[PDB]
RNA sequence: GGGGGGAACCUGGGGAACUGAAACAUCUCAGUACCCAGAGGAGAGGAAAGAGAAAUCGACUCCCUGAGUAGCGGCGAGCGA
RNA sequence: UGGUUCGUGGAGCCAUGGGGGAAUCUGGGCGGACCACCGCCUAAGGCUAAGUACUCCGGGUGACCGAUAGCGCACCAGUAC
RNA sequence: GGGGUUGUGGCGUGCCUAUUGAAGCAUGAGCCGGCGACUCACGGUCGUGGGCGAGCUUAAGCCGUUGAGGCGGAGGCGUAGGGAAACCGAGUCCGAACAGGGCGCAGUCCGCGGCCGUGGACCCGAAACCGGGC
RNA sequence: GCUGGGGCUAGGAGUGAAAAGCUAACCGAGCCCGGAGAUAGCUGGUUCUCCCCGAAAUGACUUUAGGGUCAGCCUCAGGCG
RNA sequence: GUGGAGCCUGGGAGUGAGGGCGCGAGCGAUAACGUCCGCGUCCGAGCGCGGGAACAACCGAGACCGCCAGCUAAGGCCCCC
RNA sequence: CCUAAGGUAGCGAAAUUCCUUGUCGGGUAAGUUCCGACCUGCACGAAAAGCGUAACGACCGGAGCGCUGUCUCGGCGAGGGACCCGGUGAAAUUGAACUGGCCGUGAAGAUGCGGCCUACCCGUGGCAGGACGAAAAGACCCCGUGGAGCUUUACUGCAGCC
RNA sequence: UGAAAUACCACCCUGGCGCGGCUGGGGGCCUAACCCUCGGAUGGGGGGACAGCGCUUGGCGGGCAGUUUGACUGGGGCGGUCGCCUCCUAAAAGGUAACGGAGGCGCCCAAAGGUCCCCUCAGGCGGGACGGAAAUCCGCCGGAGAGCGCAAGGGUAGAAGGGGGCCUGACUGCGAGGCCUGCAAGCCGAGCAGGGGCGAAAGCCGGGCCUAGUGAACCGGUGGUCCCGUGUGGAAGGGCCAU
């Protein structure tokens, strides 16, 4: 006769596009609670902190040192 | 059926109105027909030279219309699309009205 | 003898002519009113998929 | 409806058409049969109780008795009315749902079993506060309490005097 | 909830409606604001 | 005149359950099984107080269609003009 | 209440156990609540071949059986038991 | 060159079923013979061999045969689609829209095989239930 | 009290100095024929040869847990390359 | 990287009791041929063959058939052998 | 404090007492039983009666006398079988058998695998340790959205009665 | 004056009589239906419009009938558990079990929402009238230990925190493209249109720092709409949108 054996299911977060790959506009590059990264070059992020896509390009992450960490999205040049 | 789960019985019937009692109303029903087809045809096409045919039978009320060129001939019919009409007033037969 | 048709199916759902399967999408009949226009608004028709092989063998003579 | 097996002295609950509240709980499960509840109950406005015993699964009934403090204000018809010192809403009491309406006190806090808004037991505190405005200055004599309703107290306890009583039964336990 | 209720609101004097969630107790004792109806645009919007 | 018999078939009077619904009760199985009365080489039905939308048809029965349609339905199972 | 696809449904139509209860063609019923138009038909008496169902019985056939099959019985079987 | 037999030598845990795993001390079988279980009807869906193709096909029946084959177009599937419907139609739905976006340009008839549905549906097996009788 | 002969009461019915006893050698509801080839998510059983490939015992939902549905894993034909 | 690889449309499945060993954890007692997951393996379906005395999953090794040829694996080389 | 009211008479380690072989007493060389008491009655109690009762009982307990093969502890003897010969001649069971022991091993209890040890072929009378011997598709146990009989203030009906 | 005040008008009560229509309750007596009886009667007694019986109403109703009485589970039962969120287990992508460890939710805010402009904390050492050990004030020191309605987690002072002014985008038509995924759902969403809010503008707004605060279909209810409306018109009843 326990007190627990409870959870809630899983959400899968993180990184879903890594630096280099293309994209489309659209595309949600990260899924994350906190801001772990936040909105770069032509990525707006959402409600949820939810970066996206707001071109097609490329991904790219800048680390800024205490200045927290960027997803960009150099479109096709 | 199965799993004893709900089937997929869970997607709902939009498909709202279908079906009071006495039954489904007696009206009248159009065939479509294309001038597209009618074309086979050179003569004075009456919705019968069609069921006879091979298009429209018995379902009644013909309504030629669409695509395909219209051509030089008297169509008589139940009703015809703004479009078709069109293509046969490039010269031809529009005998709505119809029925007695 | 002759198949009979699934009049349960046939009265909320359509084959369609590529021969997609449509089913009014579902979740609105009594949810609303903490509900995104988002939400309620996207109820359109949709798509079913692999189970519409199943739910079309219903409709059989329809 | 919550079952029994979730049942605890204190859940009150709707058995028969009337309101109760479990007081006593024990559940019984000997040989290899199935659980069973053996409970004792209290109605909430008679004192009437009631031992009974249900299954597993039989489901009761939970109702919302909470008990508000209430207060008096004034009488009129063969009622009094009094208030939620909290939301201050108004309840207008039925001279017999209101235990000891008597030797109250227009101005008396006191307490209710608010069941849907309306009090179906008003009792106030084990002896409370009254002027008696009656009595002769003559030992064990009969007191007129302010609110109308008559005391046996001693003698020193005179006209004007405000003395205490036991809201239960009506005795003088003292004075102010 | 109970002290909590939905509503909806109402054009003045016809249709439409946003249905939201009032509040009793607190803030309440009827509520109107400014939302735009299906039909032309903007205007008041009561409870009921 | 009647009475009793007759393998099925027939009409009428009564009339189940197991089943299916992956429980179950409405529903289904089915007005089936069966019981009883009667009919006869057949029985029923049959000349419109019908149909139902057609300036329409024109007793009745029977086959094919219409049609798994219209519908019916814990709008479930499924029943079905 | 029953019949119909109709499970109380907006529930007509047909039938009828109970209550009430007409008129005779300016009469009466129906066209799926109801109403008004417009139509259809003449209830509360009766009979009627033929087309249809079946197969104890006679015959004709058989990509039917060929004595553990075929009817239960090819034989003195609804028998011995 | 072969048959029969088999002394010694080497190797060697029946068969089926069920099981994670059986020689198993788990099930079934005394042995031999014969009977013994995935089919059929009407549908449906793939596939396939053919016929004909913007068309394909008849059903009851009728005439003929009497192991002869015709007729028969009622009807059916297909030529359009969208929309709950009115309706419109290569579009239409939602919409105020001339944005958007959802759905939208192929067949049939036979034979055959696979599988699904409805029937007892691969074959035996209940405890039980209901009717009428004894 | 025992006993012969003649009789009556029987299937959710009888009878019972009561045990759920007895009702034609098994009675918590007889026997026979019928509905009927009831249903059995259970146990058993499933018959000629060769050749190629060749699993699963997971997930999700399941009055679900020894059964299912979708997926995953196998296979065949057509297409792509 | 041409593989019994992949991908796409479709027909047919079976399976949805797993098991041991290794490694990483939880439950257990730093128990269990215990138990519940993860990565892998093998048995399962390789109770076919060598070694391990004998023995499903430990070591060796994936058995189309044939030969009285040869080299090797693990493991072994005094006799059984 | 609570209750509707808090078990009266009587009986009580009881067909009722868990603890329990309670504790005293009796009987006995020795008594978990029996009888008599005690009363902290786990969990008696007054017509589902309470407490007594002569008589009755193939009812259940305890004790003693008598007498015994019940026993110490077994012995002899009779007849019917058993065994032998002539006559008639079944049975369940049965995968096939060329069917040994120990120590191991193996699905964890081996005639059947390994190692070792035994062992000439075949019966008859006996014995029952094994062949997880036979017999009944476990009664127990759980499972089955199996079935029934029974119950009620489970659900829904029906008869009946109002 | 008393709890109340007083007129004049209202509405409406308590109980009362008056006409207008509408509905009932019983009391008796009768005999002839109906019932019971009587040396056998087209008759006499007794009961009597009661009962009995027919249709219909509400109720009582294990006397009887049909059934239901969940699953997981180191056997079952009893206990506990059943959906959602957070952390661990979970082996540095995702995912991942156990009657493994530990906690939360079924709400809430008309400001706790938009927007624009402002402000920066908790603590610590002094210093100060009433004043704890932090009430209010002043000075430094203090990058975040404060706060962010609630669990925990990620997040965050170059605000997501605090304050104020206007506001209500807690928009309607849409929704490219993705996440997650067996299905069903769940989640993010740029841009366009209409019509608005804030801002000088750039812009921002289709709720809330983010992960819980939930419920498929069916059947019905309310608005709306004009779509169908069983010969016609119209209703009945449906449909669509909304809830
Ligand atoms: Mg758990
Ligand atoms: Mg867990
Ligand atoms: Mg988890
Ligand atoms: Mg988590
Ligand atoms: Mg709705
Ligand atoms: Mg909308
Ligand atoms: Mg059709
Ligand atoms: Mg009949
Ligand atoms: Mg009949
Ligand atoms: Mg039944
Ligand atoms: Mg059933
Ligand atoms: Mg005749
Ligand atoms: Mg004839
Ligand atoms: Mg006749
Ligand atoms: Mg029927
Ligand atoms: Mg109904
Ligand atoms: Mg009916
Ligand atoms: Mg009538
Ligand atoms: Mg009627
Ligand atoms: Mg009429
Ligand atoms: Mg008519
Ligand atoms: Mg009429
Ligand atoms: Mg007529
Ligand atoms: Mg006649
Ligand atoms: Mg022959
Ligand atoms: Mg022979
Ligand atoms: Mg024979
Ligand atoms: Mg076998
Ligand atoms: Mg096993
Ligand atoms: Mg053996
Ligand atoms: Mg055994
Ligand atoms: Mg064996
Ligand atoms: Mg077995
Ligand atoms: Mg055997
Ligand atoms: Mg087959
Ligand atoms: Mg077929
Ligand atoms: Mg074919
Ligand atoms: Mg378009
Ligand atoms: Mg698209
Ligand atoms: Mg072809
Ligand atoms: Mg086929
Ligand atoms: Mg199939
Ligand atoms: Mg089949
Ligand atoms: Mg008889
Ligand atoms: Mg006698
Ligand atoms: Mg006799
Ligand atoms: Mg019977
Ligand atoms: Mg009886
Ligand atoms: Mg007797
Ligand atoms: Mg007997
Ligand atoms: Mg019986
Ligand atoms: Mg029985
Ligand atoms: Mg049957
Ligand atoms: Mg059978
Ligand atoms: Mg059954
Ligand atoms: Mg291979
Ligand atoms: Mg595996
Ligand atoms: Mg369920
Ligand atoms: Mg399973
Ligand atoms: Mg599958
Ligand atoms: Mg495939
Ligand atoms: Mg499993
Ligand atoms: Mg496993
Ligand atoms: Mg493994
Ligand atoms: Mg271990
Ligand atoms: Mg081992
Ligand atoms: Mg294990
Ligand atoms: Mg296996
Ligand atoms: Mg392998
Ligand atoms: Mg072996
Ligand atoms: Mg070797
Ligand atoms: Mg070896
Ligand atoms: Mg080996
Ligand atoms: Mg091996
Ligand atoms: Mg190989
Ligand atoms: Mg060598
Ligand atoms: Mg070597
Ligand atoms: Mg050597
Ligand atoms: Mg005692
Ligand atoms: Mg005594
Ligand atoms: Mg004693
Ligand atoms: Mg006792
Ligand atoms: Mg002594
Ligand atoms: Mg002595
Ligand atoms: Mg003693
Ligand atoms: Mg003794
Ligand atoms: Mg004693
Ligand atoms: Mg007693
Ligand atoms: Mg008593
Ligand atoms: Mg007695
Ligand atoms: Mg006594
Ligand atoms: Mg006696
Ligand atoms: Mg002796
Ligand atoms: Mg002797
Ligand atoms: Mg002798
Ligand atoms: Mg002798
Ligand atoms: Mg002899
Ligand atoms: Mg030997
Ligand atoms: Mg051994
Ligand atoms: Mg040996
Ligand atoms: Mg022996
Ligand atoms: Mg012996
Ligand atoms: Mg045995
Ligand atoms: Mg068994
Ligand atoms: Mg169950
Ligand atoms: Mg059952
Ligand atoms: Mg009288
Ligand atoms: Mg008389
Ligand atoms: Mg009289
Ligand atoms: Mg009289
Ligand atoms: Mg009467
Ligand atoms: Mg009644
Ligand atoms: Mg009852
Ligand atoms: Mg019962
Ligand atoms: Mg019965
Ligand atoms: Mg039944
Ligand atoms: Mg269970
Ligand atoms: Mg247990
Ligand atoms: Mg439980
Ligand atoms: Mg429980
Ligand atoms: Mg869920
Ligand atoms: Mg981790
Ligand atoms: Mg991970
Ligand atoms: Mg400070
Ligand atoms: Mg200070
Ligand atoms: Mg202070
Ligand atoms: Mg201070
Ligand atoms: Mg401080
Ligand atoms: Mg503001
Ligand atoms: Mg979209
Ligand atoms: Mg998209
Ligand atoms: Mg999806
Ligand atoms: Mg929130
Ligand atoms: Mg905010
Ligand atoms: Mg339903
Ligand atoms: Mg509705
Ligand atoms: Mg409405
Ligand atoms: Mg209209
Ligand atoms: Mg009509
Ligand atoms: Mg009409
Ligand atoms: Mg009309
Ligand atoms: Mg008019
Ligand atoms: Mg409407």
């Amino acid at each position: 006769s326990t007190r627990n054996g409870r959870d809630s299911q899983a959400k899968r977060l993180g990184v879903k596009r890594y630096e280099g790959q293309v994209v489309r506009a659209g595309n949600i590059l990260v899924r994350q609670r906190g801001t772990r990264f936040k909105p770069g070059k032509n990525v707006g992020m959402g409600r949820d902190f939810t970066l996206f896509a707001l071109v097609d390009g490329v991904v790219e992450f800048q680390d800024r040192g205490r200045l927290g960490r960027y997803v960009h999205v150099r479109p096709l040049a | 059926f199965e799993g004893g789960r709900s089937t997929t019985l869970m997607r709902l019937p939009k498909r709202g109105m279908q079906g009071q009692v006495p039954g489904e109303i007696k009206r009248p029903r159009y065939q479509g027909v294309n001038l597209k087809d009618l074309a086979r045809f050179e003569g004075e096409v009456t919705p019968e030279l069609l069921v006879r045919a091979g298009l429209l039978k018995k379902g009644y009320r013909l309504k030629i219309l669409g695509e395909g060129e219209a051509k030089p001939l008297k169509v008589v019919a139940h009703a015809f699309s703004k479009s078709a009409l069109e293509k046969l007033k490039a010269a031809g037969g529009e005998p709505v009205l119809l029925e007695a | 003898p002759k198949m009979k048709t699934h009049k349960g199916a046939k009265k909320r759902v359509k084959i369609t002519a590529s021969g997609k399967v449509v089913a009014m999408k579902t979740g609105k009949r009594h949810l609303n009113w903490q509900k995104s226009g988002k939400e309620i608004r996207q109820k359109g028709r949709k798509f079913v998929l692999a189970k519409p092989e199943a739910e079309r063998i219903k409709l059989l003579l329809p | 409806m919550i079952s029994v097996t979730d049942l605890r002295p204190g859940t009150k609950v709707k058995m028969d058409g009337g309101l109760w509240e479990c007081v006593e709980y024990q559940h019984q499960k000997l040989g290899r049969g199935g659980a069973k509840v053996v409970a004792k109950f209290k109605n909430l406005e008679t004192g009437a109780t009631v031992e009974r015993t249900f299954n597993s699964g039989e489901k009761l009934e939970d109702i919302y008795v909470e008990t508000r403090e209430l207060q008096y204000l004034y009488p009129e018809g063969e009622e009094m009315v009094f208030m939620d010192l909290e939301t201050y809403e108004q309840f207008a009491v039925p001279r017999s749902r209101v235990v000891g309406a008597e030797f109250f006190k227009e101005g008396m806090t006191a307490l209710g079993d608010m069941y849907e808004g309306q009090p179906i037991k008003v009792t106030p505190p084990t002896v409370v506060e009254l002027k008696v405005v009656d009595t002769p200055p003559g030992g064990s004599k009969p007191a007129t309490l302010e609110t109308g309703a008559v005391v046996q107290v001693p003698l020193f306890v005179e006209p004007g005097e405000v003395i205490k009583v036991d809201t239960r039964t009506g005795e003088y336990v003292g004075r102010a | 909830v109970r002290i909590k209720l939905l509503l909806e609101c109402t054009e003045c004097k016809r249709r439409n409606y946003a249905t939201e969630k009032n509040k009793r107790n607190t803030p309440n004792k009827l509520e109107l604001r400014k939302y735009c109806p299906w039909c032309r645009k903007h205007t008041v919007h009561r409870e009921v």
